[PDB]
């Protein structure tokens, strides 16, 4: 059941992470998707289809006996994310008072990001299950040459009271609207200490 | 329900006589007037008929807008464009500015891209209008003449240089950018400097005015002549060259007066001039 | 000669005025009470606000049960905070040739009407109006463009709909031209097409008009201007004060002889006495700081603080009052304090980094925008909004307080309303309406008929001979003069 | 003539529309008189007392700012007479006037119920809130334990003795402490009062109000506390002895000390170790420079 999701996934990542694909390519995986819908359904599948066969009105020709389907390799580069800024493994941890703010300079390279201004965001987790997903501003992704982009931007951390020192993850996300989130960097965790005011 | 209301407006306009409430009912026509797939060329004789007898400015203004509007809907039927170009050359001469603002707006998005009345030259005469605002207009309504395909002349320029001593902001910037582009039109036409015997091709001429102008008492005007420097190409290479010899300080080292000119935006679009006429040329 | 006035609102004012020649817009401005619909933006995950109820529709046609929330009694847009914006159909904003300024209160409008619509003109202001300008500008910039929300809301925005909800929502006006704030960029480029003008500089225009403006009293360099020609004078006077404060007192000489006094920007509190309210506010601050509890006082970084705080200053002296600290957080903060100086308070650039190492309880708070919905005053409201013994103090009319206060709601804090409008009020407009005998007025609706919450009242309503024509929201007024 | 101008001849109601001076001055000149007549045995008969209430409590509120004019006169009159002084000030002595009056506890309610507002109204000068507070306290000590209305009324009137008590403006900082000074005069054995007192906040700010800067302050601060610890009322007694001998001993002022010396003397004669106190007040009243402080000394 879970092979599925697995497969979806991985349509996703050679879909959207990727830079470069063809037209053809866009067949062959929006077949695999078809693939796994009609494998997870074992009512939107028809109206699903249909809209294949709309969108998809000149590569009928070219999918016969379709649902192995040949996949062309083009000329080609995988996207990443590499966060450095801070490391994390510093004993020395960020200090915070008794409810309040806390500042996190997040500062971070990607390299051959088709263009990262819409579809990358940083995803904040606490370590009891919630979710903030900052969606960063146009002007803090700097351009510094072909292919890399730098990402300095500021994450608020804090929530309600904390008794003791612990861990935050913090780590990058590729959003997506085919309304999906692809993860795709080494999460960073952060230690934080409190401390009461004075 | 379109023509009815608009004719019970009209019958309305006719006998009210209130200029707000004229213009407030103009307004409406003027927003109803973007029904798509309604014909409101059935409604043009009647917008003619209000402007054959005006006696305020705005009406006429407002009105010409809508017509240029529905020209804009249209612009396949010649004959309407045709209907459209006559009555405002009728219009042209008018004393107010807004109304020939709406004018030349019209000329320009409505102009005869055929090679029958010279509408370039009718235009064009108004490089000597008296509020300077008809002029940033009329320079206007030559780049949208141009930006749609037609192919201009030569006098253009001849005429255009004259406005570069003049004493305005927006009129210089518009100036430097109708030179650009007819040089850019006829870039290696020989003009003779009338200062000595020497000959030299229009776009060495082009070149030196624009950096001549980059020495103007205006930002504006800078960044843009700055900025406009950076595609021309096809000028010959020891002009360019004297265009750096910080020893002769103003068609020559313009450079050095831009990159340490006083607000850093001109010394950027100097920057990014440098750097596309630095891949254009290794020497 | 005509007027077409844009901004309905009474005292963030903005028309174009329409002469022989010229189209000069007096002072554009920027409606922001719409903010209040919308829900607040939070500097952290907010428990509290992420799961309220979703509201849900009665017939339920449409999934409106992600847009609108419900808390305590009322339902709110979930967006960014969509501001309001002077009505951009009746003039094309292309033909306005010059853009005055009175002062900050009322430019905060200037990159969505010189940047986004091809705007052509120069606008003038004075020195310290430009410069508390930028200053609250880059506090709005910074404020909403801290933790970005850019998640909108779109099925609720259709007239038809909208007919189905209830009050508040459906005592929205003009829905449809509510725009997200600018950006930076915007801002920085518009504040580059000012050019500076000093009082009684005489300024000309096109060899037909000619503009000048005066000290008018109300805060650094605030101006009434003057717009006069060989025929016609107009007297603009926006927003002035007669209680003699630090600005150069106002020239009430200079408007004599004038034509069309377009008297906009009077009191919003007709019923309230400056000198008492700025009593009961030191008051109530020290009877929550003299028991433990803090105080919450929302208030622009500018303007009516440097009143406040002056008169705070007089209190700590008059009441022995040492022992507790006095702060300003905002993100302008440093240039804000310099532009008062230059022309006990501990002020910070934001409420993450230095501030942290400096809490002492208890203390006094003045923060960001006073519309309890953006800037640092959500943090706070979120953290003191649980203890009967602290203490929220508004101190601006802009913003209608119970909506404002509402969708922190059920709360158990006191929340005083003392507001401090070193405005004209309506005795001293009608002594003033005497004194200068203009010949005609143009007061929006808002004051020819008497406050709508005080209906029985009969002697707020400006008073003057002939009577006064007024103004609604987006309409075309006639000044009757012929040349 | 008013009462036929709000909701429950024309030679004065004239000149009651005439101007603000005017119409000011006529009624207080009216008030005036009309309490004037009250104390005397030639008083008519039946002397009014719920029109005459009714109508004071009118003007009152009117002055104030939230009354409900019926007419074009009310509209007018409510117009005119808003936040002033004259007015309002006259109309209190009045109002307290009537404390000879006997009738039932609802006039005395009807009373209150616009005196509380008066006390808590922004916007009122220093000297209104003085006789404000002197007619509210004639009017609660005249209310025929202690009653079914003097507790909700006290809860509602002592976050007004909380506020004015810290007003920034040393008038209200003394007419406050005074008539709560009344009050622990004529109400300290009335445990139900002493509920809605101590249950307030008004003990730990006279306590804290002996370090103000201007004197006065200072010395009505100290006859305050003095007569309230007289019943056993203390903030959460030697903690106030040590600061009232302080004040005593250094201190840049006059009034304080021999205030202090007045407190003093009130304590050692009600009964509130004792040859030890004498001394170290006696010891350090006499090098003393001020004559007033001897005076009391030897008192």
């Amino acid at each position: 059941s879970a092979a599925a999701k697995q497969i979806m996934e991985e349509t996703y990542k050679m879909e959207f992470m990727y830079s470069g694909v063809e037209n053809k390519q866009v067949v062959i995986i929006h077949h695999m998707r078809l693939q796994a819908k009609a494998l997870q359904l074992i009512e939107k599948f028809l109206q699903e289809v249909d809209f294949f066969q709309r969108y998809f009105i000149a590569d009928l020709p070219h999918l016969q006996d379709s649902f192995f389907l040949h996949l062309p390799l083009p000329e080609i580069h995988k996207a990443s994310a590499t966060i450095i800024e801070p490391a994390g493994e510093s004993d020395n941890p960020l200090r915070f008072t008794s409810g309040l703010v806390v500042a996190l300079d997040v500062d971070a390279t990607l390299e051959h990001v088709q263009d990262p201004q819409n579809t990358v965001k940083v995803q904040v987790l606490y370590p009891d299950g919630q979710a903030q997903m900052i969606h960063p501003k146009p002007a803090d992704f700097r351009n510094p040459g072909p292919g890399r982009h730098r990402l300095i931007t500021q994450v608020y951390l804090s929530h309600t009271a904390w008794t003791e020192a612990c861990q935050v993850e913090v780590r990058l996300l590729l959003a997506y609207n085919s309304e999906g989130t692809i993860p795709f960097s080494k999460p960073v965790k952060v230690y934080i200490m409190p401390k009461p005011a004075r | 329900s379109v023509e009815g209301v608009v004719r019970i407006l009209l019958e309305h306009y006719y006998k009210e006589n209130d200029p707000s409430v004229r213009l407030k009912i103009a307004s409406l026509l003027g927003l109803l007037s973007k029904t798509a797939g309604f014909s409101p060329d059935c409604i043009m004789d009647d917008a003619i008929n209000i402007l054959q007898n005006e006696k305020s400015h705005q009406v006429l203004a407002q009105l010409l807008d809508t017509l240029l509007a529905i020209g804009t809907k249209l612009p396949e039927n010649q004959a309407i464009q045709m209907r459209l170009v006559d009555v405002a050359c009728k219009h042209l001469t008018d004393t107010s500015h807004g109304v020939r603002n709406k004018c030349l707006q019209l000329l320009g998005n409505l102009g005869s891209l055929e090679k029958a009345r010279d509408v370039q030259k009718i235009i064009g005469d108004y490089f000597s209008d008296q509020d300077p605002r008809v002029r940033t207009a009329a320079i206007k309504a030559m780049l949208q003449l141009h930006e749609r395909g037609l192919k201009l002349h030569q006098t253009i320029y001849n005429q255009a240089c004259k406005l570069l001593s003049d004493d305005y902001e927006q009129v210089r910037s518009a100036a430097v950018q109708l030179i650009w582009v007819v040089s850019q039109l006829y870039p290696e036409s020989i003009v003779p400097i009338p200062s000595s015997n020497e000959e030299i091709r229009l776009v060495d001429d082009a070149f030196g005015k624009i950096c001549h102008m980059v020495s103007d008492g205006s930002w504006v005007v800078r960044v843009q002549a700055a900025k406009l420097l950076g595609s021309m190409e096809q000028v010959s290479s020891h002009f360019l060259e004297q265009t750096l010899d910080k020893k002769l300080m103003g068609a020559c080292g313009a450079f050095v007066h831009g990159l340490e000119d006083e607000m850093y935006e001109v010394r950027i679009a100097a920057v990014e001039a440098l750097c596309m006429l630095a891949q254009s040329s290794p020497s | 000669m005509k007027l077409y006035c844009l901004s309905g609102h009474p005292t963030l004012p903005c028309n174009v005025l329409k002469f022989k020649s010229t189209t000069i817009m007096l002072d554009c401005g920027l409606d922001m009470t719409s903010t209040l619909n919308f829900l607040p933006l939070p500097l952290v995950q907010s428990p509290r606000l992420s799961n309220l109820p979703g509201w849900s529709l009665k017939d339920g046609n449409a999934f409106l049960d992600k847009e609108l929330k419900e808390c305590s009694g009322h339902v709110f847009v979930d967006s960014v905070p969509e501001f309001c914006l002077p009505e951009t159909e009746l003039i094309d904003l292309s033909t306005v040739d010059v853009i005055l300024i009175s002062n900050y209160h009322c430019m905060m409008a200037l990159p969505y009407i010189t940047e986004h619509t091809g705007f052509t003109g120069t606008v003038y202001a004075t020195e310290p109006t430009v410069q508390i300008g930028r200053l609250l500008m880059e506090e709005l910039v910074n404020f909403i463009e801290r933790v970005p929300k850019a998640q909108s809301a779109s099925l609720w925005k259709n007239k038809d709909i909208q007919r189905l909800l209830p009050s508040p929502l459906k005592d929205a006006v003009e829905v449809s031209t509510w725009r997200r704030c600018y950006t930076m960029q915007e801002v920085n480029s518009a504040l580059s097409k000012i050019q500076l003008v000093g009082y009684s500089q005489k300024i000309e225009l096109f060899g037909a008009v000619q503009v000048t403006p005066l000290s008018s009293g109300y805060a650094l360099g605030s101006s009434n201007w003057i717009i006069q020609s060989h025929y016609e004078k107009v007297s603009y006077v926006s927003g002035s004060s007669l209680l003699t404060t630090h600005p150069q007192p106002m020239d009430q000489a200079s408007l004599k002889n004038s034509d069309v006094l377009v008297l906009t920007g009077l009191t919003q509190i007709p019923t309230a006495n400056p000198d008492g309210m700025v009593g009961e506010f030191c008051s109530n601050l020290a009877l929550t700081v003299r028991n433990g509890g803090n105080v919450l006082v929302p208030c622009y970084p500018s303007g009516v603080i440097y009143d406040l705080l002056e008169c705070l200053y007089q209190y700590i002296d008059s009441a022995g009052l040492s022992s507790v600290p006095l702060y300003f957080i905002s993100p302008v903060a440093n240039s804000s304090l310099e532009f008062s100086q230059i022309f006990k308070l501990k002020h910070y650039p934001s409420i993450h980094g230095d501030f942290s190492n400096d809490f002492r309880q208890p203390c006094v708070v003045f923060t960001g925008h006073p519309s309890l919905r953006f800037g640092d005053v959500v943090h706070f409201m979120e953290l003191w909004g649980k203890s009967s013994l602290n203490t929220v103090i508004f101190t601006e009319p802009d913003f209608s307080y119970l909506e404002a206060l509402a969708p922190y709601q059920p709360l158990a804090m006191k929340c005083i309303y003392c507001p401090i409008d070193t405005r004209l009020n309506f005795i001293q407009v009608s002594k003033l309406l005497k004194e200068v005998q203009p010949l005609h007025v143009v007061c929006p609706e808002q004051y020819t008929q008497p406050p709508p919450a005080q209906s029985h009242r009969m002697d707020l309503m400006i008073d003057c001979q002939p009577p006064a024509m007024s103004y609604r929201r987006a309409e075309v007024l006639a000044l009757p003069f012929k040349r | 003539c008013v009462l036929k101008a709000t909701v429950q001849d024309a030679t004065t109601v004239d000149t009651l529309l005439a101007s603000k001076s005017s119409c000011a001055g006529l009624l207080c000149r009216t008030l005036a008189h009309l309490e004037e007549l009250q104390p005397l045995p030639q008083r008519p008969s039946p002397w009014p007392q719920a029109s005459l209430l009714g109508a004071t409590v009118t003007v009152l509120r009117l002055c104030d700012g939230s009354a409900a004019p019926a007419s074009s006169v009310g509209g007018h009159l409510c117009g005119t007479l808003a936040g002033c002084v004259r007015v309002q000030r006259a109309a209190l002595d009045f109002l307290g006037t009537l404390s000879q009056g006997t009738g039932p506890q609802e006039l005395v309610t009807q009373a209150l119920a616009v005196l509380l507002e008066c006390l808590e109204s922004p916007g009122s000068s220093p000297t209104v809130l003085k006789k404000a507070f002197q007619a509210t306290l004639r009017w609660l000590l005249s209310s025929p334990d202690l009653g079914p209305l003097i507790p909700q009324f006290l809860r509602e009137l002592f976050p007004v003795l909380q506020k004015r008590l810290c007003h920034p403006c040393w008038e209200v900082r003394d007419s406050a402490l005074e008539f709560l000074t009344q009050l622990s005069r004529h109400w300290g054995g009335q445990a139900d009062f002493r509920c809605a007192l101590l249950a307030s906040e008004v003990p730990q700010l006279a306590l804290q109000l002996l370090q103000d800067p201007e004197s006065y302050v200072r010395a009505s601060a100290v006859t305050a506390m003095g007569q309230l610890s007289s019943q056993g009322l203390h903030a959460p007694r030697q903690s106030l002895f040590l600061e009232l001998l302080h004040i005593l001993s250094v201190d840049s002022e006059g009034f304080p000390r021999r205030a202090v010396m007045q407190v003093f003397t009130e304590w050692l004669r009600d009964g509130h170790d004792t040859e030890q106190f004498v001394a170290t007040v006696l010891q350090a009243a006499s090098r003393d420079l001020d004559w007033e402080v001897r005076a009391q000394g030897l008192e």
